[PDB]
Parts: C-alpha cells; structure tokens; sequence
C-alpha cells in the first residue's frame, strides 16, 4: 500500500536519485546487490513503499531512470548502486538534448516517451494500491525540463488523481552555468503550473550558503549538494514508511499547504545542520531545531522570508520526542513572528512527528513552506528572460525543432501571471 | 556512440592532423602502430575511443580521419613518417598538382576530380557510425586547397547530411606576416561557404601564436610543428567531454546552443589559459580562480584581436582535470564584476561552463608543462570584426587595380564572383556592428 | 498409452526436431544415447515417455518419430552429430535430389518415389501404438519438401487413418526476409492441404522470433539453433499435459474441442511468456499473474502481427510448474476487464485453462534462465489474416508476369493449378473477415 513510483529525469535528475537512492537503501538496509542486511522489523513493514520484492528477498526500487544520453545510465549502472535497479529500467535514447527544451519535448522527446509509459504500466499495473508519483529534474536542463514535462502531461491523462510532486532545480542569477536556462526554464514552469500537486523548488546557491555557512564545508561538488537534497526527500514520505505519533503522507501535506490551487510551489528546509567537531557543541534539542528551521540561512531555496509571508508551513520532525514541546516551539514562532506569518489563516504550522530519525542522529526535523517570497524566484527568470526575448536571441534552435513564439510569450506570461498570485496572498489584508 | 569525422584538407590542415593524431594516440593509450598495450583490461569505448578511432578486429584503432590534399607530397610525410601504419591506406587521398594558392584551381579546376572520391571515403565512415556527431574540417583560409577546396565540400557536405553539426578550424590570415601574396584573394572567396555551410567556424592565426608561444612560454623560435600542439589542446579540450565522463558535459550541439546567438554570428575564438613553460610552472598559483582570469586575458588570445575593443555575447569554459565547481562559479562572479569585460546587454547570463575529469596529456617532446586544470574559452565576441577589417582592406587595395585577376579567371570563375564575396564579407561586418549595439526604448 | 506421432520434413522440419528430441531426451531422463541413466527405479510411462518413446528392450529408447527428406545431406548431419545412436536406423529416410524450392518436384516427381516407404514406416510405428493420439507434421511453407511433400503425405495420411488429430508446425514466409524467390509460389500451393487436411495449423515466422530473442532475451545474433529451442518449448508445453500429472489436463483432441470455433478456422498463433535472459531472470515478479498479461502482448507473438488489429476468438493457457489456479482466474478476469483486448462477441466465455505440474527444463547450452511457471498461449485471432494479406500481395505480384511458371508446368502440374489455390486462401481471408464481425438483430 501507497507505493511511490520515482521518474528520475535528465542528467541532474538521476545524480540526485542516484544518491537519493543511497540513502532510502540505508534506510531500510538494502545490500548494493539487492539484498536485505537490517535486523529491525521496522524497515521490512512498509518497504514496499519504495521496493518491490523480487524472487529470493531482493528488493529491486521502483524508480525508472530517463535519459536522452547514454552516459548517466552507464555511470550508475557501473557504480556501486547499479546491482539495484531492474535493467528494463535504464531507458536511454542517443542523441543528447542540446539543454534544448524543444529537442527533449517534441523532437526526441515525443519518439522515447511510447517506450518509457510502457514502463510506467509494469510499475503501476503490479503496485497494491499506488499513492503517488514523483519526478527528480532540472528547471534548466533538456530532459529534465522538456523530457520531464512530457512525462508529466502524460501520467495526469492516466493517473488523474494521483500526487505527483517533483523536486526541481531551479536557476538562480548568481550561478549560471547555462547561456539559455531562461529560455528552458520559463517554458516548463508552464507546464509545471497546470500539471503537479506540489513542487519543492531548489536552487543551487541556497545549497552552497549550507555547506559555507551551517555545515563548514570547504568544496562542494554536485556530489555534496544532493546529499543535502535527499536528505530532504526522505523526510517527506517519513510517516508513509515508518510509524509515528502524527502521520503524515503525501497527501496529508498537500492538502493542508495549498491554500489556493496553482500555489504548489515550496520551500523545503532542513535541521540539524552542523559541522563535525561542533557537535558536541550544540545541545540538540527541539527549541534548537526550530531555531534553524526559521532561520532564513537554512533555505535550500536561494530567497530570504522576510520579503514575504509564510501562506502555511509544515514541521515534519523525525525520533523520540515530546508533543508539548513541539506543539509550543510550533506556537512561539507564529505569535513572535506574527507579521512574517499570512494572518487570514490560523495555525499556519502542520506537525508531523514520526519515530524514526536518520541513521546516525536522533531529533531530526523537515521545513516546507509555503511562503509568499517565491516571487523573488520567477521575477529574477523573468528579468533574464525578457532581456533576451527582446532580441529573440537564440531563438532558431528552437523554432527549428517544433516551436514557434506564440508558445513563448503564453508561457511567460504563464509565469508572471503567478508572480500576481503570490503577491495577492502576500499582502490585501 | 558519439562519432565524429575528422577531415583534413590541404597543407595547413594535414600538418595539423599530424599534432591532433598524435594526442589521441596518447590521450586513449594507442601506440603509433595502432595498439592498445596490454595493461588496457578495461572499458575502451568507456575511455571512449570510439569517437576518434574504429576498432578493427584483433585490438587496432584506426581513426574516423581524412587526409586530403591535391599534391602528393604533405601526406607522403605521413607515408612514412612514424604514423606509417596508425592510418587506413584509402583514407590518404593524393592528387597530382595542387590548386597552387588559386580557389579557381581548387573549387573547379582540380578540385572535381577528387571531390567524389572523397565523398565516398566518407559514406564508407558514415555507414560505419552510429549516432555521428558531426565533421571537423581543418583547413587554412589563404592556401588553395584549403580554400578551394574547402568550399566545394561543404557544399557536398551540407547536401548529403544537412543535419549535423560541422566545425572548422581555420587559420586566418595574419596582418603583417604572409607568404602568398594572393592571400586576400583566396579569402575573400572562402567566405561565402564559411558563413552558410559552417555551423561554427573556428579562427586563429600565427602572430597570435608567436605572441603566446614567446611570452608566455618562452620559446626562442618557434616553427608550425610548436603551434600546432597547441592548436590541438584547444580541439583536444572541446571535443574531450563527449568521450570522458565529467558533471556538466558537452555535447558538440551544446556550444553552438550556447555559444551562438544568430545564423551567422559563429565565429568564437578560442582560448587556453596554462600556457606555462616547465620552468614557470613552479612559481604557480595555478588554481581555478587565475586559470579563469587569464582566459579573459586580451594578450593569451588565440586571434590578434582584443577583446577590449569589443564586446563579449557568450563565453563557454571547457575545463579539464582537479575541479571544485563552486570554485569556478566564485571566479564566474568575479568575472562578472569587473567592468573591463564588456558583456553585451542582452545577454545578461553570462556564460556556460563545463568540467571533465581527464586531464590533458603532455604531448612528448611538446612545449607545456604539467598541469593540472586546463581552460579553454570559446567565447563569441565583436571584436573578431577588427581581424575583418584589417583584411578587406588588403583585398580592396589589390582588386582595385584587379591585380591577380587573368589568372582566377582562366581557371573556371568570374570577374563577378569576387563583387559577391565582397559584398557577402560586408555584410557579415556590418552584422557585428548591429548586434554589439544595444536596443533602447 | 498416449502414444503420438512425430513427422519431421524438408530441412526445417529436420532440423526444428534436433531441438524438439533435443529437449525430451532432457524431459523424460535420457542420454544422448537412449538411455534413461541408474537413478530411475520410479515409472517410466508415470513419467510418461512411453508417448514419444516406444522403450526398446534392455532400457532403451527411440522415438516414436520419422526423419523424412528428399535430400541426403540434412539427415547426414544426424548421422552423426551427437544423435546417432539415438534415432533407429530405419526411420531416417533420405531421398537422393531434393524437390529444390519447387512445390511440383516435392508433390508429383519426386515425392511420389518415396511416399510409400515412409507411408510403411508410419504403419510400423502405428501398429506398435495402443491408444494412438495422432501426428506431429513439422516442415516449412516455402521449401520444396516442407511443402510438396507434405501436401502428399497429409492426403495419404487422411485416408489411411482419418480420426486422429494432426498437427502441424509450419514456418510462414516472413514479410521482409526471405532467402528463395519463389517462396510464395510454394506457400499458395500448400494452402491446399493445410486448410482441408490438417486439424490444426501452426504458424510462426522468423522475423517475429528474431524480435524475441534481441528485446526479451538479449542475445545479439540469432541463428536458426536459437529460434528452434523456442519453438521447442511451445511444443513441448502443449503435449505436456498428456504426459504428466496436474489439474485440468488437456488431450489433443481439448485443444480443438476450444480451440477451433468453425471448420477451417483453425490457424491459432502461439505465444510464450517467460522468455527472460539469465541476469534479467533476477529482477523477476515471474507470478502467475505477469506472465499472463505477457501473453496478450502484441510485441510477446511468434506471428508477424498486432492483435491490436483484430480480434480475438479464443485463447488457450497452458501452464507449466509451480502454480495455484484463483492466482490464474483473477487474472483472466484482469483480462476480461481490458478494452484493449477485444474479443468477439460471440464468444463470451473467454478462455480454457491448463496446467501441470512438471516445469520445462533448461535445454543445455539453451537461451532461457530457470523459470518457474511457464505459459503457451495458443488462441484464435482475426488478426493472422494480415500476415495472408502481405503475402497473397506478393504471389500476385509474380503471377501477375506469369514469372517462374516453367519451371513448374514442366515438373507435373498445371497453370490452372495457380487460379485455384489462389482462390481457395482468398477464400480463407474472406473467412475471417466474416468471422471478425458480430450479428446483430
Ligand atoms: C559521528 C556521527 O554521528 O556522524 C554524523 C554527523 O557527523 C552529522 C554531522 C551529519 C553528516 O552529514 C553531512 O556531512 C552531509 C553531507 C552531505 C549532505 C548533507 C549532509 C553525515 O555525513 C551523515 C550521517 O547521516 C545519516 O546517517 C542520516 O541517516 C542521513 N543519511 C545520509 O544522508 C547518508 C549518508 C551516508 C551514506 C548513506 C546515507 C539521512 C538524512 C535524511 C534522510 C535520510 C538519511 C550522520 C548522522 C553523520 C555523518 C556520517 C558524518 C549531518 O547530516 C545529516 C543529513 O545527518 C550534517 O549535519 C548533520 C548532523 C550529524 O551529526
Ligand atoms: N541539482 C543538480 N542540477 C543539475 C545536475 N546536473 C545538471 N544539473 C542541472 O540540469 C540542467 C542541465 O540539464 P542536464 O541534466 O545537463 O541535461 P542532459 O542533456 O539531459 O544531461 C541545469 O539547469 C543544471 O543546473 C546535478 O547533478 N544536480
């Protein structure tokens, strides 16, 4: 019951599955190869929230891997965690994307997606009683915003009720790495806005600011940043896999953060974060892990709250703890901080506590918020984006494969209608 | 599998060859007899030589490389030399007479012959690829084959294919040194397929080199067999993330995606920042942040030029070697606020970066050091319009009294021809006059 | 005793029955050299050899089986092979020319020369027979002796015996490949008897097992060895339930009582499920319930065909090894609720269901893994009228010219032999057209 099917999609995507992958497999003690090595019954009830079991207790994921080129595929299948997944799951074209939204969503996109929904059917026609899907992808990238915006307008005309969230990256100014990731950027924000149930937008400079500034790192990769990411992804499907004192499954959160439909864009955020060597210096508790999670320096979205308001939040703490506590560091926040907070909604705060915390810490907690000061996000697209549109700069590559403009100026308009929604939920009493 | 056609075309552009063919041999563990040594129990085309080299049967590589040339004697360098046995005999095309620094002689006259013989060596390595990735002509604008020629290929070329990708590398010509004094003229007749069959026309040229080659290396004499290793480390840099693993790999599609603005607007000069001499190379500092730096340098420029005549529309850094990323996007940022590096103001993101983890072979008995990380900047910029207008001023000068002409047009061309190409080489100038200027309201 | 007939004839009728008496030499416990080995003090006709192996004295045993070609050479690669104390002597019967892909030579000239001795073998292995169940006719559509030949046995073989059910395994000319060029001058020629004479007519073609063996199987390059270990276990699955114990066995004669709704409708395409390689075997979910899912599959079929384009009659599970039914009727009614799956609607009660209880075995040397349950699909469609349509297209292309009418006129038949079987396959196609369509009132 309530499986959770995994598309991760272009390059970015299958990195971070890649390690997200790392991590569920710790969590429920999956050997490399597929077998089980854990000694607690608590990780066998609900692994079939992630793993079908296979003949002789191996546990093969259900995540299928999506690729315009071979390369990602050969490096996860050659790595230490390629033993894992089912090869019919490793589909891959050969023609690489450009970083082309046009090349991944019409062209070369459209000839793949026959042979990956065929895929989608063997994971979704053996599952119990599936809840929902997700998409790992790049706001920025070829497959993971083109490809991955086909696979989702694809999956809502057969599975229209289930939740399908994705974990996007999106682009921030500071870091660009991309001349065009406006263009791919603002033409998948279209699509993400009619299509998913919850989309927690990530950046890549909000990811740098917690290994500087919380964590004391020196030099991150992409290796250390989506370690971050999927330490986030586990908490969210916590209480759907391990028992707790408030559960809280996919659709527990989505229903109770979205005020209004359209507004499914959050901000995660994670606690404790620390350095090793303070450690033993910080006292770990429930009022020091509030502290962090409204602090703004532990956003893995590259804005600050305090150009905005928090529509609602949730609270999705992880190990043994206390209920008071929790239910009063969850009320000392919303009444200190009275005017960061929309006041037309009570009780802003969602708790989710379950019983489990990672695997070598105990009270653990998860940030997601719903905050009005995602504005600051697709302004700062839509800025780069008019500035080349002006010019209709590169713009042959894509009226080359499919495209034309009146597919542009909708979909910038499509994203700056929304920065109007969240700025008429930010302020008018 | 990412195949790609390596074409090489008159003088210029077989000597070249010489200096790129030496490298993969080294870059993938190839003896020059064509042999992987025995200590290779490992993945081949997973250090991905088959981009550059078919595997024959029984462990011998041979490239997806043409050698053409209208005279017989360049490539009878290559027979023997040492390469004598890494080539496939039928890929060593020979003609009789070369075109004779004349485009009339290598587009019409002698070019004919030999043009369907090499279209079909080609087909021979078309029908052998898979998912191929396009062609890299190497040639030399001012020879008559790599001009001629040149021309009358691509135009074969964009026929049969159209649809991928076609690179040059040319060398253009230099202001103050020539040696053929129709250089102009062979130029100004190479435009015309360099802008409408080229995808992305590379340009360098040999004062450039003498520059970078004295200063920053401080070789005392340099001769063409000491710039061609390093044209090959700009080639070599380009193409090595198709064929080795790295975060934020690129494609030969990727530059152009993100390197080209317009149609037309496709020639990006390249760069390589550690050009350090063995001795030099101590008295480092040669991390990320200065290897960034010295990209954007006007005197480590590969073209006469300076960039501080112009304006930037796109950089593209292609690293190599032992790279932290947040290393590079803290030298982007630096890069970004100076206010000596004119970007363009319709860009507003900058630029494009890319990593791969193989770090560059020291080429044997070649002029570098070893380093570590390793930098090329492809990088599109208005400045290139100067090396346009030093150019068509030597062709202006010589055509007004029409010089050279009796002898172009006794070969198979028209008086008419060189009023087009004039005028196509105009426009192309004119264009980077239009799209340096901003638009305001 | 359940005893049955195997006729092997031309040479892939030959060579299909190295892999067929291949695979029960391992089914039943018996050594290349006819010998069921010391650890079988247990029921040999229990185990049910006694079907296909009449047990000579002193524990010994050889097929019920006769090898039957025009041409010397095919069987000769029986004597020896490995097989060459396994068959009787007497029932490996050789011509001296074969009938050379020419239906007249098989049928008339030289066919008749032979007929009678191998009518003479029949008898002396059906008087050896106590409850006789009927024949095993293997052979292609498009040789000269898996056509002609056959044409006159199953004549001879209807007169002789009448009641018995005979089967057959034909081999349709696929649509692209094909290796004679008048393959469709022999298959229209032998629709004759294989629509009047035999009961039950399989066809497979190669093309759609070369799909099989690339996608599910991951092999690289089939030869014909490989296809025929896979006809093999449909075979095998289907006259298992004869010869070993499990609930709701199925005679030959259960398969036309539900398989065949009408006189000459009797062209049902098998399928196989578990066609899975070695290390996807791992990574398995092998229940009951997937592989019968893999049976309605369009891409799973041994025909040329999309039952996407028509629709099915009947259908027909045939299970093999470690199965519980309710396991089986929950997912027929998975099928039955599918509107992708269109039966006809005359039909209602969709399908018949057998098992058993011995699981296939692994051939040695073979492409399958060790699976555990196992599934032929044998079922009725409109949809194998197509694979008529693209082949009646090519007969009448050749007709058309009269092309290679002389060399068949001249070896004792007519041309107006041509314009009947013509019209009696269009008349086949015509069938199921008016078989696919419902009645309404
Ligand atoms: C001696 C000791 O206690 O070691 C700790 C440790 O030092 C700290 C610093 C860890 C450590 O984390 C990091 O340094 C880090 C690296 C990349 C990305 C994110 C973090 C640790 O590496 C991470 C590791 O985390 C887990 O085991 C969790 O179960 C976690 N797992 C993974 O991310 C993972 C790591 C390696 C291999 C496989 C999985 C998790 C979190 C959320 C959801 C699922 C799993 C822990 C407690 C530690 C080390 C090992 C040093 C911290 O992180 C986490 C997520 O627990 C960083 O701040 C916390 C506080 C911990 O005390
Ligand atoms: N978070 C994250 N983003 C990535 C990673 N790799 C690429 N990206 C992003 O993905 C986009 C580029 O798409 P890419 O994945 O290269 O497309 P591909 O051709 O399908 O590989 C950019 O916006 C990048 O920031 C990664 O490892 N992690």
């Amino acid at each position: 019951m309530r499986e959770i099917v995994h598309i991760q999609a272009g390059q970015c995507g299958n990195q971070i599955g890649a390690k997200f992958w790392e991590v569920i497999s710790d969590e429920h003690g999956i050997d490399p190869t597929g077998s089980y090595h854990g000694d607690s019954d608590l990780q066998l009830e609900r692994i079939n929230v992630y793993y079908n079991e296979a003949t002789g207790n191996k546990y093969v994921p259900r995540a299928i891997l999506v690729d315009l080129e071979p390369g990602t595929m050969d490096s996860v299948r050659s790595g230490p965690f390629g033993q894992i997944f089912r090869p019919d799951n490793f589909v891959f074209g050969q023609s690489g994307a450009g970083n082309n939204w046009a090349k991944g969503h019409y062209t070369e996109g459209a000839e793949l997606v026959d042979s990956v929904l065929d895929v989608v059917r063997k994971e979704s026609e053996s599952c119990d009683c599936l809840q929902g899907f997700q998409l790992t992808h790049s706001l920025g990238g070829g497959t993971g915003s083109g490809m991955g915006t086909l696979l989702i307008s694809k999956i809502r005309e057969e599975y229209p009720d289930r939740i399908m969230n994705t974990f996007s990256v999106m682009p921030s100014p500071k870091v660009s790495d991309t001349v065009v990731e406006p263009y791919n950027a603002t033409l998948s924000v279209h699509q993400l806005v009619e299509n998913t149930d919850e989309t927690y937008c990530i950046d890549n400079e909000a990811l740098y600011d917690i290994c500087f500034r919380t964590l004391k790192l020196t030099t991150p990769t992409y290796g250390d940043l989506n370690h971050l990411v999927s330490a986030t992804m586990s908490g969210v499907t916590t209480c759907l896999r391990f028992p707790g004192q408030l559960n809280a499954d996919l659709r527990k959160l989505a229903v109770n953060m979205v005020p209004f439909p359209r507004l499914h864009f959050f901000m995660p955020g994670f606690a404790p974060l620390t350095s090793r060597g303070s450690q033993q210096y910080r006292a770990l508790t429930v009022p020091e892990l509030t502290q962090q999670m409204f602090d703004s320096k532990n956003m893995m979205a590259a804005c600050d709250p305090r150009h905005g308001r928090y529509l609602t939040v949730a609270a999705i703490f992880r190990g043994r703890m206390s209920m008071k506590e929790v239910d009063e560091q969850m009320l000392n926040v919303q009444n200190k901080n009275s005017s960061y907070f929309v006041e037309w909604i009570p009780n802003n705060v969602k708790t989710a506590v379950c019983d489990i915390p990672p695997r070598g810490l105990k009270m653990s907690a998860t940030f997601i918020g719903n905050s009005t000061a995602i504005q600051e996000l697709f302004k700062r697209i839509s800025e780069q984006f008019t500035a080349m549109f002006r010019r209709k700069a590169f713009l042959h590559w894509y009226t080359g494969e499919g495209m034309d403009e009146m597919e542009f100026t909708e979909a910038e308009s499509n994203m700056n209608d929304l920065v109007s929604e969240y700025q008429q939920y930010q302020d008018a009493t | 599998m990412r195949e790609c056609i390596s074409i090489h075309v008159g003088q210029a552009g077989v000597q070249i060859g010489n200096a790129c063919w030496e490298l993969y041999c080294l870059e993938h563990g190839i003896q020059p007899d064509g042999q992987m040594p025995s200590d290779k129990t490992i993945g081949g085309g997973d250090d991905s030589f088959n981009t550059f080299f078919s595997e024959t049967g029984a462990g011998k590589h041979v490239p997806r490389a043409v050698f053409v040339d209208l005279e017989p004697t360049v490539i009878d360098e290559v027979r023997t030399g040492t390469y004598r046995q890494l080539f496939h005999p039928e890929q060593l095309i020979t003609g009789k007479e070369d075109a004779a620094n004349n485009y009339a002689r290598g587009h019409y006259t002698i070019g004919k012959e030999i043009i369907d013989l090499v279209l079909d060596r080609i087909r021979k390595l078309a029908d052998q690829c898979t998912g191929l990735q396009g062609f890299l002509v190497f040639h030399s604008f001012g020879g008559g084959t790599g001009s001629g020629f040149t021309s009358l290929l691509m135009e074969r070329l964009s026929v049969d294919y159209g649809k991928k990708s076609k690179l040059e590398f040319s060398i253009y010509p230099a202001p103050q040194v020539s040696t053929a004094v129709v250089e102009p003229y062979n130029s100004i007749l190479t435009t015309h397929t360099t802008l409408e069959h080229s995808d992305c026309a590379f340009m360098v040229d040999n004062e450039a080199i003498y520059d970078i080659c004295r200063r920053n290396l401080d070789i005392e004499r340099p001769t063409y067999t000491n710039l061609n290793r390093l044209i090959s480390q700009i080639v070599s840099s380009i193409t090595a993330s198709l064929r080795f693993d790295g975060a934020l790999n690129v494609d030969l599609t990727e530059f152009q995606t993100n390197l080209v603005p317009y149609p037309r607007i496709h020639f990006p000069l390249a760069t390589y920042a550690p050009v350090i001499s063995a001795e030099k190379a101590y008295h480092e500092q040669l991390s990320v942040a200065e290897i960034t730096n010295a990209c954007f340098e006007p005197a480590n420029q590969m073209v006469k030029c300076d960039p501080r005549h112009g304006k930037y529309m796109a950089c593209c850094l292609l690293y190599r070697g032992d790279v932290v990323p947040k290393d590079v996007n803290a030298a982007i940022a630096t890069i970004k606020t100076k206010r000596s590096i004119q970007f363009v103001d319709w860009c507003p993101t900058g630029f494009k970066v890319g990593i791969n983890y193989q770090p560059p072979t020291v080429v044997p008995g070649g002029d570098l050091a070893k380093v570590q990380r390793a930098v090329c900047m492809l990088s599109n910029t208005t400045a290139i319009a100067e090396a346009w207008a030093r150019l068509d001023h030597k062709f202006d000068l010589m055509y007004a009294k029409r010089a050279f002409v009796h002898w172009y047009v006794g070969e198979g061309m028209e008086e008419g021809e060189f009023s087009e190409a004039r005028e196509d080489m105009a426009a192309l100038e004119k264009d980077y006059e239009e799209v340096g200027v901003d638009s305001v309201e």
